[PDB]
């Protein structure tokens, strides 16, 4: 799929992901949620080749949910991100590699800190204050470089995110039919229904 | 090919064309592009004729085994995912499939899944699949409402295929209609485009471009 | 580089009647611009009142017919000499074809016979196994020449009744076995004239409740 | 054929016991006593070497205490060779977990993995079980300081204080008497040595017949240190506690 | 590979290895299951031969297979971990393919199928474990309680017990449990479960574990003090 | 005694007891007869029922248009061996466009049964077979034993009380061999031969089972009212 | 010890003969075939009153036109049923038709002797397979762990089998109605059962051409039990 | 397309009097897009330091791999691995993927704890060892680094002087490469102390 | 997949009233180089069949060994190996046809075109073709490679359909074959003058003729041909 964004503020991580699904010449759907909850305090958004994206995301989801049940314990965002990176780093030298890029947004309940990880299909992981995949970063990183402040509130983060989406809607050729926004904090994961 | 399916008050409408081509050569005008998987599930066919037939027929065998094992009707979600997981195993090998899996259960309500040989699986209210999908979308999007009568919904589906049959060179032949309700699907006849076009033109006052 | 496929030409035709069915095919076999044989049978009696032909690449065509004939034999062994119905034979052939989806039998398959109500039946396949029951089907090299003629003269397409001018269609009256054989012969005579890979001879297999009969007719040898 | 000579190592007795597991436990009861005591500020591991010689090079010797990683250690009781096969497997599992999740393996997860391997040898494969019982002493940030034990059956349990090998019955009674919940490491060191001193089959308990180790948060600020005691350091702690 | 047929028939038509696996279950600590009108309770025995134990970290007797289904057992502890692991994996696999969590009957049928497979496979012995599987089907308020055993047979129970002295507690339940009117509340159901264990346990201190499962993935384990209050109230009524 | 635990063990007198025990299973089975002339070859089989409510177990199996057999002993083992013959008959037809010779069919069965007698873990086959067929050298009749021994004969019988039918054929040898171009009379002789093995029970309409193959006669099986003619 | 595929001096496979003894210990199952349909009935035999009896599943659907009842070590039947269902559905996929009852039975029986040192032992359960097809009509088969199967007009397996079979010998004729057959199964089950027969400890089922395979409700069976009691008291 | 120059980056190492130095830039990119300015390329296992350039997924994978292997080494050997031994371990590990190699350019640096002798080494993507006396270079600006080191370097430099030389070598090489820069780190290594310094550089 | 290296050209054949005739030259070419001049490409099987092979010679020699091994295998446990259960032409052909199609189906073909000529037990004439693709066909006249283009036309003038077979004697048939071999020598750049011929008659059996030459060639008219158009000298 197309555009996926992420930003880490003072006390939360905010992920924004486009709603459009285009197969060829027509937009088959304009309300698609390009994300899966891996655990109560960890969310993963994804974008890449058709089919591979969902198949990979649900495969990861199943594995983390299996771990949660077995140990009766939630893995840290850092631990989940490392598991995901290894699966992609294994994948890249396979017969048919997973063609999927992801953002992992989670709140570490031990350290009481939000964390955002960016991982591409090769298995290239980086921890960031704000990140993006595909052509999204080409427009948005300049704005975030200017405005972001580490100690921003969640409301300030959403306003800075609106400024990013507005720029994308102005300068990107593809109509991505807006974005679904989700917040990850100490209380868990919730969706902003009006954006 | 033009195939469509949409959710509404009275359940689901499914409508398909009948044409099959090899290059510019019209191979068949009488193709059955709707598969009767069971009395409650329908599958549409677009892309490779063999791929779609074989695997959607196979598909009914897996569902029959599910309800034998679980003593319960299979869900449309589980149904569509069996197909999507299967084609994902063959990804890269060159399968060519564009399909809707349509049905109705107590727990789900009327449900439509778009399933694709790339592995794409999408739930949704309206879908159009095939070479003439864009033509059908035009008619649907401008006339669709949730509050449609079974009679009016059937006609909208019929009319949308007709639109695409006219303009798309690789669509045509005839229109097969199905209506999916609480108590299963109901076939609503084969409609030859050669007769349907002139009938619709006269009664509806449309296609003023064409001479008749 | 080695090319595992070839083209042996030929053309086949199946027509379903009210209580009978025919499957015809020319007897010419070719490669490029040479004739291999002027009489190489292409339509086969496979048992259980079923006739079959797999037109295109003859090596794949012979292999498939051979494997289906085999399937009929094992159907009798495994299910107490039960007669293999035409619809069951069709589904079985789909699985034979799709079994080689990623290295296909390069043929256009047609089978003919009677259904379980005694009515005439013809089934048609693509190379990778898709199939459909039909009243009429031509396959192979000259299929594009013959099918339109059959749409017109078997299903009375684009034909209406005099005096009404396009309002009332020509009624779809049934065709006798003598009437069908006339249409088959004319179809192949016409195809022979305009297609270089069609000629030499015409062999027709007729299927009725009484069994399987054969008829042979000469075609132009140029 | 070959059936004639098969001992059938993975079957039940009429009473519903596993012959080979029971017999392997009998083997372990003759091995040198190993003790583990868990305190609020650390864990102690003490163990007795079996009838040594004056010509045994002690300072380069290791038969009882083994390091699995920086946070986890084990005390062995049974066949040393069997234990080393398992120890190397456990060392690898810990490194696999660290590579996958980029975090040190929790103690219980490592224990469960080794215990599951032992179980496999009792249910399938027709091979004899490992004649080994472990005491796991480790630390992680979930449960803190932890003591576990596993045996050839593949069953494992958690402990505040525990013994394996010879004279466990006598040893466990003594530990049950003097152990308290608010205990500290220095006290636990003394308890471990006093218990061995009373349960030992030898005439006297000396530095050359012991292996000793501590896992302390007694490391500069929030972190954990493993200390495998040297011969001279065991000699000093024996004088300090007043045993020699 | 080791292919030896360990589970085989005998002249009188018995598979002794499967029957001896049941003897291992008889040795195991007692486990009990009771279903009320809107709940199921799982009680378990802890033998007090083992003190100086660390109850924080010691493996608990009741295991969550998913957020809505639990599994307790009687028999070999090491063997139970293998069944629990397989069950937990199959639970996630079902969610992944069918997009719906397992029914309690399905999960039981799977675990029972594994147990059966080990009674006619070469080179393996049967599991020395019987299980009690309890929970609520997705979007369903009807309580579910199933039992499995080494042979692989399974069935549903209004109330059931397994393990050592299970013959006694089954006797208690058969006279005390009424089908026309089951334990209406959580309190009544827990009380009946603790009562049944008190017929066998010894001391009501740290020897009884209780786990209550309610609809919609509502599972909680009672503490020592909470259980001790049930133990106190039962005996004070008994003094009469 | 001590040398009958498995098939991999000779006894001190050079006997294979597991093979001999398998041979015993055939003697417990119901009687079946085989005979031939120069033009035709016939199988006659007495079918056995469990009780009055039950059906009569089928004894004859078709292998090809020109070949088939009758069984006596473990029926599943006959299904395995007849399946193997079907495949070998079929391999010969597909590859060589050649109907498999009856003699070569016997050689293949012999070699298949042998491997089961020399290897540990496996077991011998517990069934005896009577194979009839018409090939390029005329009519044939074979007798298969699970020891591996296969024998070509004019006539024979296997199963319980088979010695009576075998003696009758030994007397009638000169008569029935001459029955050429007359199928009904050759069957009559087969029905009269199997009758010498009957006690208490007689040949009824659902008891008897006959099969024939010949010069211009494909392998066909007769059951039910089709054999009432010969009762 | 000794081989698993060993022959006895009488020419029988030890393990197969021993599995038959396990089947004799199992609960009773009866089948009767008529021109109007085939009836299948079983004894549930709950080990305790606390066991919810409706969860005891000893009558099972294989396809719409084939049903199955079991007796013996019933856990062993699960993989046999799974194979049977797979075979039935697979044949429909390959041939676009229902599979013959005999061909289905033969497929199940092929598993029987696949044991050695494949599975480690034979099955410890017998099956009654009942169904209908267009060629041979209404049929009832008895599938053993030996690999052998017999067709039957009527048949009883399990602990009360020889007593029940003798009763079926006298009662069965070729003009039996379906209603007569239902009552006849209930009559014979009541005769051989330890506990008193009711709708909770006994289960009926049938297979007809029209309606296919159906397991009877407890309310429907209860009426047939009451109808039986009255007609026995009538003379 | 070329795996070794998708992400970009550089590493350089030098020897001095009783000391060694290893340094790297901080950039990680997706071709022209700069993604991260905190991607360090130098890791250490005990007193042995390893710098890795090239495809970033392999940089991370190999770090995790050599952590795995050096930890098992330490448990069995009961001592920390030395630079000479570790060098051989890297060569072995890379060559086992001869025909499916990790797209990297590793660099080893450290002081032998027994002999006290300063040691550096470089490798190609498939294992070949370059054991230079003076200096080692790696990454997308290796040409630039070769030029800087060859002119600026002299033998037997004191630790604080060696810092200036290696820092200027990296900085000026990075500023002539589009895929290198965005920060820099320098490790100064003596027998029993190690100082880590982050450098201020142009952020384009 | 491979390329053919050492190659053999046309094999020609026809039916006549009492049997079949087949022929092929004795050359093994290495591209344009006429490398090997003594190569036998007709290989008899028993006294009732002759297999003529064209294309890759290494593959021919492999096929030759398969046929040699087929005769050995048929004799095993076969008292009627020289009588009723002897190898028929139809059996030998079907075996080859099976192998050829299997090898093409593994993308590793035997690079040949083969003609099996013979007489059956009942006296019937057998003549059928098979090649690297596994394609098979039968006809009163059959030829491979250049023979297909040049020999068949000539041979079809003698036997045009089935009804012309009884009317064709062995003398007339051999004459036509020998003439066709001469025409191929005139016009095929990878042919030789030396060739082998085989007759299989239902009465007189198998006659195998070696070291035959093309004779009665017309070349004298060449002396009158000068230049390419306008030249006179
Ligand atoms: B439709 O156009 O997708 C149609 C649906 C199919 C199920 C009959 N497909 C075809 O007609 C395809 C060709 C094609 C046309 C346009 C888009 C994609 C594909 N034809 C066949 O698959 C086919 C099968 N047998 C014979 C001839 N053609
Ligand atoms: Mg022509």
């Amino acid at each position: 799929m197309d555009i996926i964004l992420g930003i880490r503020v003072q006390d939360s991580v905010i992920l924004a992901s486009s709603k459009a699904v285009t197969r060829g010449i027509s937009v088959l759907k304009d309300s698609d949620d390009k994300t899966r909850q891996l655990s109560p305090h960890t969310l993963m958004s994804f974008a890449g080749e058709a089919g591979d994206t969902v198949q990979f995301a649900e495969y990861i989801q199943a594995n983390i949910q299996l771990y949660s049940i077995r140990e009766d314990y939630e893995l840290s965002p850092q631990a989940v991100s490392s598991f995901v990176r290894q699966e992609l780093a294994k994948s890249i030298r396979s017969r048919r590699p997973y063609q999927v890029n992801v953002l992992i947004g989670g709140y570490d309940k031990k350290k009481n800190k939000p964390e955002l990880y960016q991982i591409d299909y090769l298995g290239t992981k980086v921890e960031l204050p704000y990140g993006a995949h595909g052509y999204s970063g080409f427009y948005t990183f300049s704005l975030l470089d200017h405005h972001y402040r580490p100690d921003m509130t969640t409301e300030e983060g959403l306003d800075l995110l609106k400024l990013c989406v507005q720029e994308l809607e102005k300068r990107m050729p593809m109509d991505f039919k807006g974005v679904i926004v989700k917040i990850v904090d100490k209380d868990g994961i919730r969706q902003v229904d009006d954006f | 090919t033009t195939t469509l399916a949409f959710r509404f008050q009275g359940g689901i409408i499914v409508a398909v064309d009948s044409r099959a081509t090899a290059g510019n050569w019209v191979a068949s005008q009488t193709v059955k592009k709707v598969i009767e998987i069971n009395p409650f599930l329908l599958g549409t066919m677009a892309g490779g004729a063999a791929d779609c037939q074989f695997w959607e027929t196979w598909l009914g065998s897996q569902f029959r085994l599910h309800e034998l094992r679980e003593k319960e009707r299979i869900s449309v979600a589980a149904a569509s995912k069996i197909l999507s997981n299967l084609v994902y195993q063959y990804k890269g090998a060159g399968l060519s499939m564009g399909t809707m899996i349509c049905g109705y259960t107590r727990k789900e309500g009327p449900t439509i899944y778009y399933v694709d040989s790339d592995g794409t699986r999408l739930k949704g209210d309206i879908f159009c699949v095939g070479s003439g999908q864009t033509f059908a979308y035009g008619v649907l999007d401008s006339n669709y409402k949730w509050d449609l009568s079974v009679e009016d919904a059937l006609y909208l589906g019929k009319r949308s295929i007709l639109a695409a049959a006219h303009r798309d060179a690789y669509s045509g032949g005839s229109v097969n209609l199905y209506h999916v309700t609480e108590d299963g699907w109901i076939y609503h006849g084969n409609h030859d485009v050669g007769e349907l076009f002139w009938k619709v033109k006269e009664e509806e006052g449309s296609f003023n471009n064409v001479i008749g | 580089q080695f090319n595992p496929y070839g083209d042996n030409g030929g053309t086949i035709l199946g027509i379903a009647g009210e209580d009978f069915a025919v499957l015809a095919g020319d007897t010419r076999n070719i490669t490029d611009y040479s004739i291999n044989s002027r009489y190489e049978p292409k339509v086969f009696d496979c048992g259980d009142n079923i006739v079959m032909s797999a037109n295109g690449f003859a090596a794949d065509g012979d292999a498939l017919v051979k494997r289906f004939k085999n399937s009929v034999k094992w159907y009798h062994f495994d299910h107490n000499d039960k007669k293999l119905s035409i619809n069951s034979a069709a589904r079985n052939i789909q699985h034979l074809l799709y079994g080689k989806r990623f290295f296909p039998y390069y043929v256009h398959t047609i089978i003919a016979g009677l259904d379980e109500d005694g009515k005439g039946a013809v089934y048609s396949f693509d190379p990778v196994g898709s199939y459909e029951r039909e009243q009429c089907r031509a396959g192979g090299a000259a299929a594009s020449l013959i099918m339109p003629f059959l749409d017109n003269q078997v299903n009375f397409k684009n034909q209406y009744e005099p005096g009404t001018n396009g309002k009332v269609k020509k009624p779809l009256k049934y065709l006798s076995v003598e009437e069908v054989i006339k249409l088959v012969r004319d179809s192949f005579t016409s195809a022979t004239e305009r297609h270089i890979q069609v000629g030499d001879g015409l062999e027709i297999l007729i299927v009725t409740k009484d069994g399987v009969r054969k008829e042979f007719y000469e075609l132009k040898r140029d | 054929g070959s059936r004639r000579y098969d001992s059938r190592t993975t079957i039940f007795s009429p009473e519903g016991r596993l012959y080979q597991v029971e017999y392997a436990l009998e083997s372990i009861s003759h091995a040198g006593t190993a003790i583990g005591i868990m305190a609020s500020d650390g864990i102690v591991l003490a163990a007795e070497r079996k009838v040594t010689s004056t010509l045994l090079e002690q300072d380069t010797s290791t038969e009882k205490l083994y390091k699995l990683n920086d946070k986890i250690a084990v005390a062995v009781a049974g066949l040393t060779a069997d234990a080393e096969i398992l120890i190397n497997t456990a060392r690898i599992h810990a490194q696999n977990y660290l590579k996958t999740y980029n975090e040190d393996i929790p103690v219980e997860i490592l224990v469960r993995r080794l215990s599951d391997i032992k179980q496999g040898y009792t249910q399938h494969g027709g091979l004899r079980p490992f004649g080994v019982s472990f005491i796991y002493a480790g630390y992680d940030d979930r449960y803190g300081y932890q003591l576990y034990t596993s045996n050839p059956s593949g069953n494992y349990t958690g402990w505040k204080a525990i013994s394996v090998g010879a004279n466990t019955s006598a040893a466990q009674t003594l530990l049950q008497m003097d152990y308290k919940d608010d205990m500290k490491v220095d006290d636990a060191i003394e308890l471990a040595l006093k218990t061995l001193s009373k349960t030992t089959d030898s005439s006297a308990l000396t530095y050359d017949r012991l292996e000793f180790a501590t896992i302390r948060k007694g490391a500069n600020d929030g972190e954990v240190y493993q200390k495998i005691f040297k011969p001279q350091e065991i000699k000093d702690i024996l004088v300090k506690t007043g045993i020699t | 590979g080791y292919d030896r047929a360990l589970s085989i028939f005998s002249p009188d038509g018995h598979i002794f290895q499967v029957e001896y696996a049941l003897e291992a279950v008889k040795r195991g600590t007692c486990a009990v299951g009771v279903k009320g009108k809107n709940c199921v309770v799982l009680g378990c025995e802890r033998r007090s031969t083992l003190k100086l134990q660390d109850t924080r970290i010691t493996p608990s007797k009741v295991s969550k297979i998913d957020s809505h289904v639990v599994l307790s057992f009687s028999g070999l502890n090491a063997d139970s971990r293998i069944l629990i692991e397989k069950a937990r994996v199959e639970a996630q696999s079902h969610r992944l393919t069918l997009e719906d969590p397992v029914t309690v009957e399905y999960l039981t049928r799977y675990v029972a199928g594994v147990q059966q497979r080990y009674t006619q496979s070469g080179g393996v012995r049967p599991f020395g474990v019987s299980t009690l599987i309890a929970g609520f089907d997705p979007r369903d308020d009807e309580p579910k309680l199933y039992q499995t055993e080494p042979s692989g047979i399974y069935s549903s129970w209004s109330a059931q017990t397994i393990g050592r002295n299970s013959k006694t507690v089954r006797e208690f339940l058969e006279k005390n449990y009424d089908r026309k009117e089951p334990p209406a509340t959580v309190e009544e159901c827990v009380k009946l479960t603790v009562r049944s264990l008190l017929e066998v346990v010894q001391t009501g201190a740290k020897n009884i574990e209780i786990t209550v499962v309610k609809p919609d993935s509502d599972i909680v384990a009672l503490s020592s003090e909470e259980i001790n209050q049930y133990v106190t109230q039962i005996e004070q009524e008994k003094q009469e | 005694n001590n040398y009958d635990g498995d098939t991999v063990t000779f006894s001190p007198t050079g006997r294979l007891f597991q093979v001999e025990y398998a041979l015993e299973a055939i003697k417990q089975g119901s009687v079946t007869v085989g005979l031939r002339s120069n033009t035709h070859a016939v199988l006659v089989a007495l079918k056995r029922n469990a009780d009055e409510l039950s059906s009569y177990q089928k004894k004859i199996i078709k292998c090809d248009e020109h070949m088939g057999l009758s069984l006596a002993g473990l029926a599943p083992d006959a299904r395995v061996l007849s399946n193997y013959l079907r495949q070998q008959c079929n391999y010969s037809s597909l590859v060589f466009n050649r109907k498999l010779a009856v003699e070569r069919a016997g050689h293949l069965l012999c070699d298949k049964a042998q491997k089961n007698t020399q290897s540990y873990g496996g077991r011998p086959y517990g069934v005896g077979l009577l194979i009839i067929g018409y090939d390029k050298s005329g009519a044939h009749l074979l007798e298969f034993q699970p020891s591996g021994n296969v024998t070509e004969l004019y006539g024979t019988a296997i199963g319980a009380r088979s010695q009576g039918a075998k003696t009758y054929l030994e007397r009638t040898l000169d008569t029935f061999i001459k029955i050429d171009g007359n199928p009904d009379e050759l069957i009559k002789a087969g029905v009269e031969a199997i009758s010498q093995s009957l006690r208490d029970e007689s040949l009824t309409v659902d008891n008897l089972s006959i099969a024939i193959v010949g010069k211009d006669t494909p392998f066909t099986i007769y059951d039910g009212e089709a054999v009432a003619k010969y009762i | 010890d000794r081989g698993v595929s060993t022959f006895s001096p009488e020419g029988r496979l030890f393990q197969v003969e021993y599995s038959l003894e396990a089947i004799k210990l199992g609960s009773t199952a009866i089948g009767i075939a008529t021109k109007e349909g085939v009836v299948l009935g079983v004894e549930k035999r709950a080990t305790s009153p606390l066991l919810e009896s409706d969860s005891i599943e000893k009558i099972v659907e294989i396809d719409r036109h084939i049903g199955c009842a079991m007796s013996g070590l019933t856990a062993d039947a699960r993989s046999m049923i799974e194979h049977a269902r797979t075979a039935a559905v697979t044949h429909n996929l390959y041939y676009d038709e229902d599979i013959n009852v005999e061909s289905l039975t033969q497929s199940v029986c092929d598993l029987a002797l696949r044991f050695g040192e494949l599975m480690s032992r034979p099955f410890g359960v017998a099956l009654l397979i009942a169904g209908h097809d267009a060629d041979d009509g209404y049929q009832l088969f008895h599938a053993e762990p030996s690999g052998t199967f017999y067709r039957y007009n009527a048949k009883a397996i399990g602990s009360g089998s020889e007593g029940a079979q003798a009763e079926l010998l006298n009662e069965w004729h070729s003009s039996l109605t379906l209603k007569e057959a239902e009552l006849l199964v209930l009559k014979i089950l009541k005769q051989v059962m330890e506990e008193k027969l009711d709708e909770n400890n006994a289960q009926l089922s049938c297979i007809t051409k029209q309606d296919g395979f159906k397991i009877y409700d407890n309310e429907k069976t209860a009426e047939l039990i009451k109808e039986l009691k009255e007609k026995e008291a009538a003379e | 397309s070329d795996p070794s120059s998708i992400n970009g980056g550089i590493v350089v190492a030098m020897t001095g009097k009783d000391c060694v130095a290893i340094a790297c830039d901080l950039r990680l990119g997706s071709q022209s897009l700069g993604v991260s300015n905190k991607f360090e390329k130098i890791f250490h296992y005990g007193h042995v330091f390893l710098g890795i350039t090239g495809l970033a997924t392999d940089v991370t994978t190999l770090n995790e791999m050599f952590r795995y292997k050096t930890n098992l080494y330490k448990l069995k050997e009961e001592r920390a691995i030395e630079p000479e031994t570790f060098t051989q371990l890297v060569s072995s590990s890379l060559y086992e993927r001869r025909f499916g190699p990790y797209f990297v350019g590793p660099v080893v640096a450290g002081i032998n704890s027994k002999s006290g002798k300063p040691f550096i080494a470089g490798f190609d993507l498939i294992g070949c060892i370059d054991e230079a006396k003076d200096f080692i270079v790696s990454g997308t600006a290796s040409d630039q680094l070769f030029g800087m080191c060859e002119s600026l370097y002299e033998p037997n430099l004191e630790p604080e002087d060696l810092f200036e030389t290696i820092s200027q070598a990296l900085l000026n090489a990075a500023d002539r490469d589009a895929l290198s820069g965005w920060g820099a780190v320098v490790y100064i290594i003596k027998k029993d102390e190690v100082v880590k310094r982050y450098l201020k550089m142009r952020q384009d | 997949t491979q390329q053919p290296i050492v190659t053999g050209t046309s094999v020609i054949s026809m039916k006549y009233d009492n049997g079949v005739i087949i022929a092929a030259d004795n050359l093994g070419s290495y591209g344009s180089l006429l490398r090997f001049n003594g190569v036998e490409r007709l290989i008899p099987v028993g006294d009732n069949t002759v297999v003529g092979i064209s294309g890759d010679i290494s593959d021919m020699q492999h096929i030759e060994r398969l046929l040699k091994d087929l005769v050995t295998e048929n004799a095993y446990d076969n008292p009627l190996a020289d009588a009723e259960e002897a190898l028929e032409p139809s059996y030998i052909f079907e075996y080859l046809a099976t192998v050829m199609y299997q090898r093409r189906s593994k993308m590793n073909p035997l690079w040949n075109a083969i003609i099996v000529a013979g007489v059956q037990s009942n006296g019937d004439q057998f003549l059928r073709y098979v090649n690297l693709l596994g394609v098979t066909y039968s006809s009163p006249t059959l030829a491979t490679g250049f023979g297909a283009h040049m020999a068949n036309p000539l041979l079809r003038k003698v036997v045009d359909r089935e009804s012309d077979i009884p009317k064709t004697t062995v003398q007339v048939a051999e004459e036509a074959i020998v003439n066709a071999m001469r025409v191929l020598y005139y016009r095929d750049a990878r042919s030789s003058r030396n060739f082998s011929l085989a007759i299989i008659d239902k009465n007189t059996g198998l006659t195998f003729k070696k070291n035959l030459q093309v004779e009665n060639m017309k070349w004298d008219f060449a002396k009158d041909i000068k230049g390419y158009g306008t030249q006179k000298i």
